[PDB]
């Protein structure tokens, strides 16, 4: 409710003002290894999660959902959202991943970690070639939040979610018609953007099982463990 | 569930 | 190049005629059900490979590129096929005409994957997915799932998008309903990807737990 | 090579 009454411009503004800050890592240079890097990424992701949760609440429609439903959506999409956030801010850094303003990495240092790094780099290149706009990005990210767990949790309820997704789709199209794209180009770019979400899912799934494996071996946040032991 | 925190705050 | 010159209707007809047949299984306890699904998937793969060669644009790719795309999306394509033919059987999974299952027997090992597949089937049923739309989604999966692990493939993907829109404008959908249904369809592909990944690691744990096809071992030991 | 190779050529 209410979220289904927003205009496209109001939808965009809402998402833009809801944007979480870009956090710094505890990265202290003059000293390079594995585990240490994973520790920094864990420390970073831990603090980002708190902002993501508060960001998720500002996402139009999300607040209207059950507490249990909110939990499930975040449990499914948290790494996807972290990764598309990483990929987005890494756009103007070709061949590099900007985890934090003070933590810029290429595929060299990140050496199964390498496979995920290349997939993230490939997504960032794809965004750069597509010349992804910030208005489009915040749409994609909020789509991930609502879509990633909609087929895992008479309640529905899931009809409301689909109604909001349709609203974001209209928002995306509104943005593309604004940038002078023809109707054909609007459909194509829309398709291009949503097909990347498949690979963002793929990277998350791959990253998820990587975190699962080392859990039996680096220390993880009590919130991050909460996320992992729920997927 | 720590995730319940923040979500009700 | 020839694929990019097709009309939308010619694109639809090309994919429909390219459709692989529906196979039967060898007509359930644990390992027996897995044997049947493995046997069925092994034979389906042979048809998929030839089907893939009929997908407009796929032949224009390097052999190594064809191999990679199939290695990437083979389980996805199998699952969306399963979900598609399971549409008119609510709460059931039609693996073969002589092999219809609900989530009950799939508890002998798997329950989570069945529920996701059934969820996708329910989603297709609710969306009233058409065959013309299905064959477009499937070919998209083949071309998209491994495209990052390439400009031509993107030209073909755009072509299939035009085809999907063409189909929707034909059914009387307004322009708004056109981009909405387009979005809805492509968002299901994220879940189909998710199911494949979950099914893949299950097969991986199953392989080194001990049989399966030497072809299926290619698809695994390359994923 | 791979079995998949000959399937794509045959
Ligand atoms: N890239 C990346 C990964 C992130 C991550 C690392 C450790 C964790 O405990 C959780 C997540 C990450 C992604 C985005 C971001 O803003 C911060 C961290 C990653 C995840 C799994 C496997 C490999 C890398
Ligand atoms: N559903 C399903 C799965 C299939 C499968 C089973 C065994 C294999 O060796 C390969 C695939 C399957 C999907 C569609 C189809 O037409 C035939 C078989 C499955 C895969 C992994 C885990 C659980 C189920």
């Amino acid at each position: 409710s209410l979220a289904l009454s927003l205009t496209a411009d109001q939808m965009v503004s809402a998402l833009l003002d809801a944007e979480p800050p870009i956090l710094y890592s505890e990265y202290d240079p003059t000293r390079p290894s594995e585990a240490s890097m994973m520790g920094l990424l864990t420390n970073l992701a831990d603090r980002e999660l708190v902002h993501m949760i508060n960001w998720a609440k500002r996402v139009p429609g999300f607040v209207d959902l059950t507490l249990h439903d909110q939990v499930h959506l975040l449990e499914c999409a948290w790494l996807e959202i972290l990764m598309i956030g990483l990929v987005w801010r890494s756009m103007e850094h070709p061949g590099k991943l900007l985890f934090a303003p003070n933590l810029l990495l290429d595929r060299n240092q990140g050496k199964g970690m390498v496979e995920i790094f290349d997939m993230l780099l490939a997504t960032s290149s794809r965004f750069r070639m597509m010349n992804l706009q910030g208005e489009e990005f915040v749409c994609l990210k909020s789509i991930i939040l609502l879509n990633s767990g909609v087929y895992t949790f008479s309640l529905e309820e899931k009809d409301h979610i689909h109604r909001v997704l349709d609203k974001i789709t209209d928002t995306l199209i509104h943005l593309m018609a604004k940038a002078g794209l023809t109707l054909q180009q609007q459909h194509q770019r829309l398709a291009q953007l949503l097909l990347i979400l498949s690979h963002i899912r793929h990277m998350s799934n791959k990253g998820m099982e990587h975190l699962y494996s080392m859990k039996c071996k680096v220390p993880l946040s009590d919130l991050l463990l909460e996320m992992l032991d729920a997927h | 569930k720590i995730l319940h925190r923040l979500l009700q705050d």
